[PDB]
């Protein structure tokens, strides 16, 4: 999964970063949220979100959803390293596992079941 | 809902 986030800011800045946001707010999780690439639903307009760690999986579908309009025939998907993550799990609980070297866990969405 | 809103995940 290419993030363009990465493009955009060196490795050593964003660890930095995710260092002092994961002290400053334990109880949070710092995300990047990107649209797979060709996915055909609405965009964001920021990549870098904070998030509660016991937010849930579907908790964000549902705010996604809301956020850019998907009608009910929109599907939305999110994935972690290419496999998507369970509804039920919390950020924290993804953090844990797949955060990268950063400190930021990446989550991709598409309105595809395959990145 | 009253806590989990969308600008709850905005970044600070
Ligand atoms: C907005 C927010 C932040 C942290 C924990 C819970 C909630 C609802
Ligand atoms: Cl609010």
């Amino acid at each position: 999964m290419k993030f363009v986030y990465k493009e955009e800011h060196p490795f050593e800045k964003r660890r930095s970063e995710g260092e002092k946001i994961r002290k400053k707010y334990p109880d949070r999780v710092p995300v990047i949220v990107e649209k797979a690439p060709k996915a055909r639903i609405g965009d964001l307009d920021k990549k870098k979100y904070l998030v509660p760690s016991d937010l849930t999986v579907g908790q964000f579908y549902f705010l996604i959803r809301k956020r850019i309009h998907l009608r009910a025939e929109d599907a939305l998907f999110f994935f972690v390293n290419n496999v998507i993550p369970p509804t039920s799990a919390t950020m924290g609980q993804l953090y844990q596992e797949h955060h990268e070297e950063d400190f930021f866990l990446y989550i991709a969405y598409s309105d595809e079941s395959v990145y | 809902d009253a806590v989990y809103t969308w600008e709850c995940l905005a970044w600070p």
